[PDB]
C-alpha cells in the first residue's frame, strides 16, 4: 500500500525533473547503438528536498523503506522508455534493475570512520577516508533459471542475502533446484542465470585528522555490480551508503560470549574520487599562454616551495622529475625508463625533509617512507589471506603502490642492506619479483625515487673524498640521475638573508584568524609566483599531452657536453658514465615537456647540461 | 555611562521584587494602633495603619507588612491562590489546555518566594507541598514557553497570562530575535 | 556608526570587477603606481566597494557574487541550519547578509536567512536555558558555541546572563 | 619481553632485580660483567624502578632492591700507590651509586 | 509487584529531594534533556540521606535494581519534558574506600566497588542491542524484545509446527547503542612485592564511551561481574562512572572544557606581574638551584606555536631539551617531576627501549591472522612530553628512529603491507652523561660527546651541567637536603601540581602568540652575531661538535613564543626576546663555547 | 591597502570591550595606543598630500575628468574610513571612562592628556549636577533597590574612627556591626566594609 504510494510519488518527482529522464534515454540509446554504461542514475538530494521534503527526509533517515520504491519507479520509467524490437533470451531472463545514486549535501550525515556510531545505523551516510584493503572480485548468485525438457518450460528461483537487499528477508541457501514441483527433472541454464560481482573494501580514517594519541579507525564497505573495481588501495574516496547491521551478534545461544556486539558495514551507493583536476578551456588557454613565456622554467621552479630560501637548482631538478621524461621500450626487449631519480646528501638543517614533504604534497601520486620505518617486504609486497574468499594473495607495497608516481625516502642511509636490496632491484629493473607461498608473478613498479641522506660523520668534509663521505653502495648510487651535495656555509650576507626569510615566514597568519588564536564539507558530488593548483594543472597537462622527440642539434649539444665532461682533468663529485648520457637525454626531454614542445631543441640540451654540471662540479 | 549595561532595556530581579512589594496584602495586626505616634506616609496610604486593631483583617503594603512581621507584630494572611487545592486546580487547567496559560497572578513566583522566605509559619498548608506544586507549575509553563517560542516572526506576538518574572527572563532573547527578523524583512523590501 | 562590530563587518573583502580604465589606482591593486585596466578582477573592502559600485550610466565597479552567498552554502543552510558551522563561513555573516539584501532588494536570500536565524535561535535558547548544578558542593554546549556568529554570541551572552541572574535571585538563601 | 605461548601476545617477565624487590641482589665478579650488562642497573640502583618500552609495552616496574657486589681490581691485585680510579675500570656514575 | 514499588520509590526520590530550595535532580534532569544529554548523575550520599532502605536495595542487587532506576528516570524525564526519548543512563558517584585492584576477588562478586588504575588500551566502538524486531521463518509472526545491558537474554527457543530457534532479527527496525572495552592496570605504587602489574577488563555504555585515552590515571565505579567465555568465569568490571584528573574531551577536541569560575581564576593568575618567577619556583621545589634548567622546563611545558603555510609546509612548535651532566646533578628527578606535572607524559629509559617500542609496532592478531599497529611512547605521549632518561645508553639503531618524530612530528611505517603516516607531536626531554662519566676539561668537547651532530641539532637547548666543588654552594646544598630529609608556602610564590597542570592545558589550548617586527629584527641580528661568533671560535684541529643551524633560530623563536604564551599575551615583544636570548646563551652557546 | 591600520585599531578596541565585559569589579583601561594612532594620522596626511597633488594636476596637467573623479572619491572614502575607526576607538574608551567616573562618587598613566582632561571635566560636571535640585537624592548612589533596613557588616580594612554623616564608626578590622544599610552604604561601596 504505502510502497505503491511512494513509487508513484517518486515517479512524479522524476517526471518533474526531465534531466534524469534525458540521462536514462541517453544511456539506453548508447547501449542500443553498440563499451556499455551501467544502469545507474545520480540524483541530487537538493532537488528532491526542494520538490518533496517528506521523501528527501525519508531517504536520508530511513533509506531501507524509501530507496527500493525509487529504484522500482526508475526501473519502470526506463522499461516504458525502452523500445527494443527483439529482446534476447538473456535480456528477458536478466535481472538488471536500475540502481539509484545520490549526490548533494548531507548536512549531519557527512561523517568519517571515527564518527560513525550506533546512532547512525540504518541511515544514509557519507564516509571519507583512505582505502587500505581490497578483497578479490567474485560473482554472486541472485537468480537461477532452470529448464524442464518434458514440460518444455523454464522455471526460475530468486536468491537474497543480507548485503544484496536493504530490507531483511528469509535467508535462501544457494542449493540449485533439482526437481520440478511435479517431480520433473531440471537442467540448470547457466547462460540465462544472473550473477553480479561482489567486493569488500576497508576505508580508513585519514591519519592527519585522527585525534591526539589515537590510531586511525576504519570501516568496512560493500560494493556490488558496477562499483566493484572503482578503487585501489591508497586512494582517497568519498563513499555514500547505508550503515547496516548483520548477524545475530551473539544473540544466538551458540555464542556464550554475552559481551560481543553486532557486525556493521556500509552498502556503498557511490564512490567519489578525491586525484585528477578537470581542465577547462580557460585553464588550457592560460597554460598555453604561460608556457609561451621564455622564462617559464624559472617561474615554475621558483613557485615550488616558496617558504624554502635558495636551492634553485634542486627545485629545478624536482620540477623536471615531476614532469618526467619519455619512456621508450625497444622491440629487441631493452627498456629505457623515463623517470628521473634524485638524491640529496648534506649537513643537518638544509631543508631536505621539507623538500621531500613538499614534493609529497604537490605530486599527484606520492608515497612517503623512512629508512628505519620500512622493510624489504613492506616495500615490495606482502603475502596475505583474503577474508572474503580465503585465498592466498599479494598486498601491494610502497613501491608497487606508487606505480607511475613518486616515492619519497627519508633517512636513506639509516636503512639495512636487506632492505636496500629491494630498492636496488626496483630501481634497476622497475619491476618486483615475488617467489613466496607458491606465488610466481612480476609486479610493475615504475616510480621516480627522490631520497635524502646524511654523511657518515654527520657533516660533509671537503678534505675527504666523496666515497668516504657517503657509505651507500656505488651500484645503488649510480642509479640516481642527479646527486646534489648541499652544505651549510656560514656567511654574513647569506645568514642575514636566511634569518630574515625565516622570521618573515614565522609571522604568517591564516585568513579569518585573530592574533594569538591557535590553528585548528558542504557538498559531496560537487616574475610572479604561480599558485600551486595551477602548477598541478600545468604538470598534468604537460605530462599527459606532450611527448617530445629528439632532434639533431640537441644531439650535437649532448654529445659535445658528454665528451667534454667525461675526459676532463677537473674532479667530479660523482664519476662520469654512459648513464650520464641517458640522464642528459632525460633532462632534455623533461625540459622540452616543460615548454609544451613536440621536439627537443638546443635550449633543452643547454639547460640539461648546465643542471648536470652544477650537480657534478657545483 | 550613567546606567550599567546589564540594567539597560531590562529589569534586574531585585527591581522586579521592588515592583512586587508595592502591592497590597492582608495581615492580622498583633497590636492596637487605633485610638478610642501616627504614621504619615507619602507613597502609600496611612489610614489603614492608624486604624489597625488586634486580630482584625487589614490591608497594608507588602514591604510594610514584612517590616511589621520582622518585629512579630503582624501575621501575614497568605493569598487565597497559594493553597494546595487552588494550585492543584491550576495544574489541572494547565494540563487540560496545552495552548494557553493558567490565570495565575502576575506576581505569583516573586510573592511565593518572598512569603516562603519571610513568612513560613503563616501558611496553613505544609511548605514542602506548596514548593512541589509551584515547581510542577513552573515546569509545565516552561514546556509551554518552549513550545510557543517556535512562532517568532517579524509581526506581533501574544503571550497572555505570562507572569512578570518569566517575561523579564525572556525579554532579551525574544526582543533581539524579533528585532533581527524585522531588520531582515525590512531590508528585503 | 560607532558600534565596533559594524566597523569590522564593513572591512571584509568582496569580489569586484572594474568597468573603466583608471590610471593611478594601482594601490588598490597589489602593485603600486600602475594603471588598472577594465574588467580586472580584485577584492576590495565593503566600504570602498559599495560606494564605488553605486556611484560612477555604467558604474565604476560591478559586485560579483560572493562565496558566502553561493549555492553550496544556501543548500547547506537549507539542509541543516543547526549543524551548519557559520563561523568558518564568516564571523559577520548575518550583518553582511543584511547589508547585501539591502543593497540588492532580493527576497529569496531574505527568506533563507530568516529561516536559518529562527532555527538557530531555537537551539541557542535551549543552550542558554541549560544551566549547570553543583551536586558535590558541556561537550555539546561548547561544540555548538564554537559554531556561532558574533551576533549570535552576543544574544547568547545576554540571554545566559539573564537566566543566571534570575536563577541566582530565585535560589538565594 | 617475550611472546606468550598460549595467547600469542607480547608479555613482561621479571628479572633478578624484580625478584629481589625489598631484598638484596648479589653480583659476584662485578668487574667481569659486560658493559651492556653493567649499564642496565643504573636506573634501578637509584630510581628504584625499571622502565620498559618494547613491542608496544610501555610500563614502569618497582625495583626496591639493594645491591652488594664483589669486584677484583685491575691487574688482579690492588695497587695501593695509585688512586682508586686507576685500580678499577668502573666509571664515575656507577661508583657514585 | 515489587518492581513497581521500587520504581515508585526512585521516582519519589527524584521528584522530592532538596537540600535548601532547589530540587537538584529535577533541575539537573531538565537541563540535561535540554541539551540532548539523556543521562543523570546521582551522588550516593544524597541517596543514603534521603532513605537508607533504597541504598540498601541498590547495593544488595545492583544488576537487578539499576535498570528499575533507569526506567524511573525515563518516566520522570517524560513527565518533565513532554506535555501530554530513549532509556536514560544512570551514572553514580561515591566516596567509598577504594579497593586495590589486586584485592578484587570472589568476595566482591556482583557488588559496587570503587578502584583507580591506569588505562592501557581502548577498543573500537561496537553495537549492542536494546530494541530487537524479530520474525518467525514459517508463520511470519512479528515480535519485539527489549534488552537491558546488565547481565546476571536470547531469541525465543519456541515460536509463538516451527523448528528450534525459528526467529530471525529484522535489522532495519531495531535500535542499537554504543559499547567500548577498556583495559585497566594497577597503579605502580600499589603493586605488591615482586609482582607484575595486573590487568582488568572493563566495559562502558552510551555516554561513558570516548571518555579516557590510554596512559591516563582514572577512578572507576562499577560492578564486579563475571561472564562465561567450565567451572570458572572470567572477571570483568561494568563501568557506572568515570572520574579522571585530565580533561580528555578538551585535549582531543578544539573544544575546551573550563568552568566560568576556572576561566576567571586562570585569567587572574595570568594577570600576576611576576607569574614567571612563580612557575619557576613551582617546578621541583625539593631541588636546589638549577634555575635556568627550571626555566627551560617551563618553556618546554608551555611550548611554542605551530604554523601551517599556504603551500602546505608545516613548522614545528615543540621545544626539546637535553641535559648532559655529571652524576648527582638531579637530572633524573627533574625528568620525573616533568613527567608528573605535564598533562600527558611518558617516562622511558633509553637502555630499556627499542625502535619498535618508541614509535609503533606491527603486531599480528592471533585470531584474524591480520597485522595491526600498536603504539609506543611517542604515540602514547602525543601532545605531551617524552622523558627519555639515560639517553646515552640507547643503541644507535634505536636512536636513529627518533629523528623524524622530533623534527617532522610524524611516524612513517611501511611494514607487512601497512603504509601509513602517524602523528607524534611530542616534546623530548632527555638526560645523558658524557663518554667518561664526567666532563673532563683536559679533553676537547668533541671527545666528551659521542652524539652525532644530527641528533644534537634537533635539541633546542643543550645544558652542559658540570659539578664544581665550591664550599659555599656545597654547604647550601647540604643544608637544603638535610632540611628536606628531617622535615608549604602557597602564598602566591608557588602553585601545586594540579593547578599548574590545568593552567598549562588552558594556556596551550587558548593562546598562540606571534612575533612583532622589532622582535624579528632583534632575532635576526642575534642570529647573525651568534653564527659569526661560532665561525670565529672554530679551530683548525676540529670542527664545532655543538651545531648552530637554522634550527637554533627556530628554537629561539619557539622559546620567545612560549614566553609570550606564558602570560596569555597575543603578541611577543622585545621583553620576551631578551629572556629567550639569555636562555639560549646560558645553555646552548655556553655548551658550544667550552 | 589603506584601512589596515584602522582595522587593527578597531580589533584592539573590540579586545578592550571584551575585557571590560569579562571583568567583574576591577577594570583598568589599557595603555593609549599612541603609535597606531600616530601612524593613522600620518597616513591621513599622506592622503591629503595626494588630494592636493591631484588638484594641482587637474589645474595644470593632462588628467581627465573620470580619472580625477575616481581618484578623489577613493581618497575621500579612505579618509572617511580612517576617521570612523579613530572615532570608534576613542568613543569606546570615553564610554569606559564615563562608567569609571560614575562608579566613583565624582593608573592614569594609561590615559592620554586629552583623556585625563576629559575625565576631570566630567567629574566636575557630575559634581555640579549633584549640587542642583537633586541634592536630596544622591545621583551617584547604589542602583540596587533597598531590601533590608538593618544588615550585618564586617570590617575588611583597618581604619581609624572615621566620622561619617550618619554617625561615628570605629572601623576596627575583623569586627561586626548590626547597622542600617543606608548609613554604611558608602563604606561598603569604597570597600571598607562587607555585607555578611
Ligand atoms: N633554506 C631554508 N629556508 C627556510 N627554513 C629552512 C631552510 N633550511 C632549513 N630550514 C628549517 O629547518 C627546519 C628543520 O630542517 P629540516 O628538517 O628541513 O632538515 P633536513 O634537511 O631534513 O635535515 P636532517 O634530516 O639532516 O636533520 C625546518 O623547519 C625549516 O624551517
Ligand atoms: N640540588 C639538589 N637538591 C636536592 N637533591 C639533590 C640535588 N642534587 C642532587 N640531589 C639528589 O641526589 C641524588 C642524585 O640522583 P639522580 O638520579 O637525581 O641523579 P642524576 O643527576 O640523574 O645522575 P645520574 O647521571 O648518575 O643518573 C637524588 O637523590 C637527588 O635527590
Ligand atoms: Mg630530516
Ligand atoms: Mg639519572
Ligand atoms: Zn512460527
Amino acid at each position: 500500500a504505502v510502497f505503491g504510494d511512494r513509487v508513484r510519488r517518486f515517479q512524479e518527482f522524476l517526471d518533474t525533473f526531465t534531466s534524469y529522464r534525458d540521462s536514462v534515454r541517453s544511456i539506453q540509446v548508447y547501449n542500443s547503438n553498440n563499451n556499455i554504461l551501467p544502469h545507474r542514475i545520480i540524483i541530487s538530494l537538493d532537488d528532491l528536498r526542494e520538490f518533496d521534503r517528506s521523501f528527501w527526509s525519508g531517504i536520508l533517515v530511513e533509506p531501507a523503506y524509501f530507496i527500493p520504491p525509487a529504484e522500482k519507479a526508475l526501473t519502470d520509467l526506463a522499461d516504458s522508455m525502452d523500445d527494443v524490437p527483439h529482446p534476447n533470451a538473456s535480456a528477458v531472463s536478466s535481472r538488471h534493475p536500475w540502481k539509484l545514486s545520490f549526490k548533494g549535501s548531507f548536512g549531519a550525515h557527512a561523517l568519517s570512520p571515527r564518527t560513525l556510531t550506533a546512532q547512525h545505523l540504518n541511515k544514509l551516510v557519507s564516509v571519507e577516508g583512505i582505502v587500505t584493503k581490497t578483497s578479490l572480485v567474485r560473482p554472486k548468485l541472485i537468480r537461477s533459471v532452470h529448464y524442464a525438457a518434458k514440460t518444455g518450460r523454464f522455471h526460475y528461483r530468486d536468491y537474497t542475502d543480507a548485503t544484496t537487499t536493504l530490507t531483511t528477508r528469509i535467508p535462501t541457501p544457494a542449493i540449485y533446484p533439482t526437481e520440478d514441483t511435479e517431480g520433473n527433472k531440471l537442467t540448470t541454464e547457466y547462460g540465462y542465470s544472473t550473477f553480479i560481482d561482489h567486493q569488500r573494501i576497508t576505508v580508513q580514517e585519514m591519519p592527519e585528522m585522527a585525534p591526539a594519541g589515537q590510531l586511525p579507525r576504519s570501516i568496512d564497505v560493500i560494493l556490488d555490480d558496477d562499483l566493484v573495481d572503482k578503487t585501489k588501495p591508497g586512494d582517497r574516496v568519498n563513499v555514500v551508503g547505508v550503515f547496516k547491521s548483520l548477524g545475530a551478534g551473539g544473540m544466538n545461544q551458540s555464542n556464550s560470549n554475552t559481551l560481543i556486539g553486532f557486525k556493521t558495514l556500509i552498502l556503498g551507493n557511490t564512490v567519489y574520487p578525491l586525484a585528477r583536476q578537470m581542465l577547462t578551456d580557460f585553464d588550457i588557454r592560460n597554460i598555453n599562454k604561460l608556457s609561451k613565456k621564455k622564462d617559464i622554467f624559472d617561474i615554475l621552479s621558483q613557485s615550488l616551495a616558496p617558504s624554502i630560501y635558495g636551492h634553485d637548482h634542486i627545485k629545478k631538478a624536482i620540477l623536471l622529475m615531476l614532469m618526467g621524461g619519455v619512456e621508450k621500450n625497444l622491440e629487441n626487449g631493452s627498456h629505457l625508463r623515463g623517470d628521473i631519480n634524485i638524491l640529496m646528501v648534506g649537513d643537518p638543517s638544509t631543508a631536505k625533509s621539507q623538500l621531500l614533504r613538499f614534493v609529497l604534497n604537490t605530486a599527484s601520486l606520492a608515497i612517503a617512507t623512512t629508512g628505519r620505518g620500512s622493510s624489504g617486504v613492506g616495500l615490495t609486497a606482502a603475502v596475505t589471506t583474503d577474508r572474503e574468499t580465503g585465498e592466498r594473495r599479494l598486498e601491494a607495497g610502497a613501491m608497487v603502490l606508487a606505480d607511475r608516481g613518486v616515492v619519497c625516502i627519508d633517512e636513506f642511509d639509516k636503512m639495512t642492506d636487506v632492505d636496500r636490496v629491494a630498492i636496488h632491484e626496483v630501481m634497476e629493473q622497475q619491476t618486483v619479483t615475488i617467489a613466496k607461498a607458491g606465488i610466481h608473478t612480476t609486479l610493475n613498479a615504475r616510480c621516480s625515487v627522490i631520497a635524502a641522506a646524511n654523511p657518515v660523520f654527520g657533516q660533509y668534509d671537503v678534505n675527504r673524498d666523496p666515497h668516504q663521505n657517503i657509505a651507500l653502495p656505488d651500484s645503488l648510487l649510480s642509479r640516481f640521475d642527479l646527486l646534489f651535495v648541499v652544505t651549510d656555509d656560514i656567511n654574513e650576507i647569506r645568514d642575514r638573508s636566511i634569518s630574515e626569510h625565516v622570521l618573515r615566514t614565522h609571522r604568517y597568519l591564516p585568513p579569518g584568524y585573530l592574533e594569538g588564536e591557535p590553528v585548528r564539507s558542504l557538498a559531496v558530488g560537487e616574475p610572479k609566483l604561480v599558485t600551486i593548483p595551477f602548477l598541478r594543472k600545468y604538470v598534468q597537462y604537460a605530462k599527459e599531452r606532450v611527448i617530445p622527440q629528439l632532434t639533431q642539434e640537441a644531439i650535437n649539444v649532448i654529445v659535445k657536453n658528454y665528451t667534454d665532461l667525461r675526459n676532463d682533468d677537473n674532479t667530479k663529485k660523482s664519476p662520469i658514465t654512459a648513464r650520464t648520457l641517458e640522464t642528459l637525454i632525460r633532462l632534455a626531454t623533461a625540459h622540452a615537456k616543460v615548454r609544451l614542445s613536440k621536439t627537443v631543441n638546443k635550449v633543452d640540451a643547454k639547460v640539461a647540461a648546465n643542471l648536470l654540471r652544477f650537480a657534478l662540479l657545483g | 555611562m550613567s546606567l550599567p549595561a546589564h540594567l539597560q532595556q531590562t529589569f534586574s530581579p531585585e527591581e522586579i521584587q521592588f515592583i512586587v512589594e508595592n502591592e497590597p496584602i492582608k495581615i492580622f495586626p498583633r497590636i492596637t494602633t487605633r485610638q478610642k505616634t501616627r504614621w504619615q506616609l507619602i507613597t502609600t496610604d496611612d489610614k489603614a495603619l492608624n486604624n489597625m486593631v488586634a486580630m482584625r483583617s487589614t490591608e497594608v503594603v507588602l514591604w510594610i507588612a514584612l517590616l511589621l512581621k520582622q518585629q512579630s507584630k503582624c501575621s501575614i494572611v497568605a493569598p487565597q491562590w497559594l493553597t494546595t487545592k487552588e494550585l492543584d486546580r491550576k495544574i489541572q487547567y494547565e494540563k487540560t489546555h496545552p495552548d494557553r496559560f493558567s490565570e495565575l497572578p502576575w506576581n505569583w513566583l516573586v510573592l511565593a518566594r518572598i512569603l516562603f522566605n519571610k513568612a513560613k509559619d503563616d501558611f496553613h498548608d505544609p511548605i514542602h507541598e506548596l514548593r512541589g506544586k509551584i515547581q510542577d507549575l513552573r515546569e509545565i509553563r516552561q514546556i509551554k514557553v518552549l513550545k510557543g517560542l517556535k512562532y517568532l516572526n517579524e509581526s506581533h506576538l501574544q503571550l497572555d497570562n505570562l507572569s512578570l518574572l518569566e517575561i523579564n527572563e525572556l525579554r532579551p532573547f525574544i526582543t533581539e530575535i524579533m528585532d533581527k527578523l524585522r531588520e531582515i524583512h525590512t531590508a528585503s523590501l | 556608526y560607532y558600534d565596533i562590530d559594524d566597523v569590522l563587518a564593513d572591512g571584509t573583502e568582496f569580489p569586484c570587477k572594474f568597468q573603466y580604465d583608471i590610471p593611478g589606482l594601482g594601490y588598490l591593486e597589489n602593485n603600486p603606481g600602475r594603471p588598472i585596466t577594465k574588467n580586472t578582477k580584485l577584492s576590495l573592502p565593503l566600504w570602498l566597494a559599495r560606494i564605488l559600485a553605486i556611484v560612477g550610466p555604467v558604474p565604476f565597479v560591478e559586485l560579483l557574487p560572493p562565496d558566502m552567498f553561493s549555492t553550496k552554502v544556501m543548500n547547506a543552510i537549507k539542509t541543516d541550519p543547526v549543524a551548519l558551522d557559520l563561523h568558518s563561513i564568516n564571523s559577520h555573516f548575518f550583518s553582511l547578509a543584511i547589508k547585501w539584501i539591502m543593497l540588492f532588494s532580493e527576497k529569496e536570500l531574505a527568506n533563507v536567512v530568516s529561516e536559518l536565524l529562527l532555527q538557530r535561535a531555537q537551539e541557542l535558547n535551549h543552550h542558554a536555558s541549560s544551566l549547570s548544578i553543583d551536586l558535590n558542593a558541556n561537550i555539546a554546549t561548547s561544540t555548538f558555541l564554537l559554531k556561532l556568529e558574533e551576533m549570535e554570541k552576543e544574544i547568547y551572552k545576554k540571554s545566559h546572563e539573564s537566566y543566571k541572574d534570575t536563577k541566582r535571585w530565585m535560589f538565594k538563601k | 619481553v617475550r611472546k606468550d605461548p598460549i595467547t600469542k601476545e607480547w608479555t613482561l617477565e621479571g628479572g633478578a632485580l624484580v625478584l629481589a624487590d625489598k631484598g638484596v641482589c648479589l653480583i659476584d665478579e662485578f668487574d667481569k660483567m659486560n658493559d651492556q650488562d653493567r649499564t642496565s642497573i643504573h636506573e634501578a640502583m637509584e630510581q628504584q624502578s625499571i622502565s620498559i618500552s618494547k613491542a608496544g609495552i610501555v610500563t614502569t616496574l618497582q625495583a626496591r632492591c639493594s645491591i652488594i657486589a664483589a669486584a677484583n681490581p685491575n691487574g688482579g691485585r690492588y695497587n695501593s700507590t695509585l688512586p682508586l680510579a686507576q685500580n678499577v675500570s668502573l666509571t664515575e656514575p656507577i661508583l657514585s651509586r | 509487584d515489587d518492581n513497581t514499588e521500587i520504581i515508585k520509590s526512585f521516582k519519589n526520590f527524584i521528584l522530592e529531594f532538596r537540600l535548601d530550595s532547589q530540587f537538584i535532580y529535577r533541575d539537573q534532569l531538565r537541563n540535561n534533556i535540554l541539551v540532548k544529554n539523556y543521562s543523570l548523575t546521582v551522588n550516593m550520599e544524597h541517596l543514603i540521606g534521603y532513605n537508607e532502605d533504597i541504598y540498601k536495595k541498590l547495593s544488595d542487587e545492583p544488576s537487578d535494581i539499576i535498570p528499575l532506576f533507569e526506567t524511573a528516570i525515563t518516566q520522570v524525564a517524560k513527565r518533565i519534558s513532554i506535555l501530554s526519548l530513549p532509556t536514560f543512563q544512570l551514572i553514580l558517584n561515591s566516596n567509598a574506600n577504594q579497593i586495590p585492584l589486586r584485592d578484587l576477588d570472589s568476595e566482591h562478586v556482583s557488588k559496587i566497588v570503587r578502584l583507580s588504575g591506569i588505562i592501557i588500551s581502548t577498543s573500537v566502538l561496537s553495537s549492542r542491542a536494546t530494541y530487537l524486531s524479530i520474525m518467525c521463518r514459517n508463520c511470519r509472526h512479528t515480535t519485539s524484545i527489549t534488552i537491558n545491558n546488565f547481565n546476571s537474554v536470547s531469541l525465543p527457543r519456541s515460536c509463538l509446527n516451527c523448528g528450534p530457534d525459528p526467529y530471525i532479527i529484522i535489522h532495519e527496525s531495531s535500535k542499537f547503542i554504543d559499547q567500548q572495552f577498556l583495559k585497566l592496570q594497577e597503579i605502580p605504587e600499589l603493586v605488591p612485592v615482586g609482582e607484575m602489574p595486573r590487568n582488568l577488563t572493563m566495559t562502558c555504555d552510551r555516554y561513558l564511551t570516548n571518555k579516557v585515552i590510554p596512559g591516563t590515571r582514572v577512578t572507576i565505579v562499577g560492578i564486579y561481574s563475571i561472564y562465561n567465555s567450565v567451572a570458572i568465569r572470567t572477571p570483568y568490571i561494568k563501568i557506572l562512572g568515570i572520574q579522571s584528573d585530565v580533561e580528555t574531551s578538551s585535549i582531543w577536541n578544539s573544544v575546551t572544557m573550563f568552568t566560568e569560575e576556572e576561566e576567571e581564576e586562570f585569567l587572574q593568575l595570568s594577570r600576576n606581574p611576576k607569574l614567571y618567577e612563580i612557575l619557576t619556583n613551582s617546578i621541583a621545589p625539593s631541588i636546589f638551584g638549577n634555575e635556568d634548567i627550571k626555566k627551560a622546563i617551563v618553556c618546554l611545558l608551555m611550548g611554542g606555536s605551530k604554523k601551517i603555510l599556504p603551500d602546505g609546509m608545516r613548522l614545528r612548535g615543540d621545544i626539546n631539551v637535553l641535559l648532559l651532566g655529571d652524576p648527582g646533578t638531579a637530572k633524573s628527578q627533574l625528568l620525573k617531576f616533568v613527567e608528573k606535572v605535564s598533562p600527558i607524559a611518558v617516562y622511558t629509559s633509553g637502555k630499556g627501549s627499542s625502535a619498535a617500542g618508541l614509535t609503533a609496532s606491527v603486531q599480528r592478531d592471533p585470531m584474524t591472522r591480520e597485522f595491526y599497529l600498536e603504539g609506543g611512547a611517542m604515540v602514547l605521549a602525543d601532545g605531551g612530553v617524552v622523558c627519555i632518561d639515560e639517553f646515552d645508553k640507547m643503541r644507535d639503531e634505536d636512536r636513529v628512529a627518533i629523528h623524524e618524530a622530533m623534527e617532522q612530528q610524524t611516524i612513517s611505517i611501511a611494514k607487512a603491507g601497512i603504509t601509513t603516516v602517524l602523528n607524534s607531536r611530542t616534546s623530548v626531554l632527555a638526560a645523558a652523561n658524557p663518554i667518561y662519566g664526567r666532563y673532563d676539561d683536559l679533553k676537547s668537547p668533541g671527545d666528551n660527546i659521542d652524539f652525532q651532530t644530527t641528533i644534537l641539532s634537533r635539541f633546542d637547548m643543550i645544558f652542559i651541567v658540570k659539578d664544581d666543588h665550591n664550599e659555599e654552594r656545597d654547604i647550601s646544598i647540604a643544608n637544603h637536603v638535610i632540611n628536606i630529609h628531617t622535615g608549604q608556602e602557597e602564598n602566591g610564590s608557588e602553585i601545586s601540581i594540579e593547578k599548574m597542570k590545568r593552567y598549562i592545558t588552558y594556556c596551550r589550548l587558548k593562546c598562540a602568540p606571534r612575533l612583532s617586527p622589532q622582535a624579528a629584527e632583534k632575532l635576526s641580528s642575534n642570529f647573525v652575531t651568534i653564527r659569526k661568533q661560532l665561525l670565529i671560535n672554530e679551530e683548525s684541529t676540529e670542527r664545532s661538535s655543538i651545531p648552530i643551524t637554522i634550527r637554533q633560530l627556530e628554537a629561539i623563536i619557539r622559546i620567545t613564543e612560549s614566553l609570550a604564551k606564558l602570560e596569555l599575551s597575543p603578541i611577543a615583544q622585545e621583553r620576551h626576546v631578551d629572556e629567550a636570548i639569555r636562555l639560549f646563551q646560558a645553555s646552548t652557546m655556553d655548551a658550544a663555547s667550552q | 591597502m589603506y584601512g589596515d591600520l584602522g582595522n587593527k585599531l578597531v580589533l584592539e578596541a573590540k579586545r578592550t570591550k571584551q575585557l571590560y565585559a569579562r571583568s567583574n569589579q576591577d577594570v583598568n583601561l589599557p595603555m593609549y595606543h599612541e603609535d597606531i594612532i600616530r601612524n593613522i594620522l600620518k597616513e591621513v596626511s599622506n592622503l591629503r598630500k595626494n588630494t592636493e597633488y591631484l588638484k594641482e594636476q587637474q589645474q595644470l596637467g593632462m588628467l581627465d575628468d573620470k580619472v580625477a573623479k575616481c581618484q578623489y572619491f577613493v581618497t575621500l572614502l579612505c579618509m572617511e574610513r580612517n576617521k570612523r575607526c579613530l572615532l570608534a576607538y576613542q568613543r569606546l574608551r570615553t564610554d569606559i571612562l564615563d562608567s569609571m567616573a560614575w562608579n566613583n562618587n565624582g593608573d592614569t598613566n594609561n590615559l592620554s592628556h586629552q583623556e585625563q582632561e576629559y575625565l576631570k571635566e566630567y567629574c566636575d560636571l557630575i559634581t555640579d549636577l549633584k549640587s542642583g535640585d537633586l541634592v536630596d537624592i544622591d545621583l551617584s548612589g547604589s542602583l540596587v533597590p533597598p531590601s533590608d533596613v538593618f544588615i550585618d557588616v564586617r570590617v575588611l580594612k583597618d581604619a581609624g574612627e572615621i566620622q561619617t554623616e550618619y554617625g561615628v564608626f570605629n572601623l576596627i578590622k575583623d569586627s561586626q556591626f548590626f547597622v542600617r544599610q543606608s548609613d554604611v552604604e558608602r563604606l561598603i561601596q569604597q570597600g571598607y566594609l562587607q555585607k555578611i
